[PDB]
């Protein structure tokens, strides 16, 4: 039993279009 | 061919509410297709990409 981290407020969007896959950009394809 | 980006296996089920973030239980083997933001990265696990936290995969061979 472990107690997860209480995950964060996730890469913006852009960034991740910046630094992912055009499928993942699917997704979010928000930007700023 | 086949390209690879990295590897981190997992330790916590993180719930995923959200569609980009890539759902994972505790202890996995996700794909790492590349980082993110260095706090998360790429996540492609079973035929769906999407990301998540690095915090939840200290990761054990890239």
């Amino acid at each position: 039993s472990k107690p997860q981290p209480a995950v964060p407020p996730r890469p913006s969007a852009d960034l991740i279009l910046n630094r992912c896959s055009e499928s993942t950009k699917r997704k979010l394809a928000s930007a700023v | 061919q086949l390209k690879k980006g990295s590897q981190v296996e997992a330790l916590f089920s993180y719930e995923a509410t959200q569609p980009e973030d890539l759902e994972f239980q505790e202890g996995d083997i996700i794909l790492v297709l590349s980082k993110v933001n260095e706090e998360w990265l790429e996540g492609e696990s079973k035929g769906k990409v999407g990301i998540f936290p690095k915090v939840f995969v200290e990761d054990s061979a890239t």
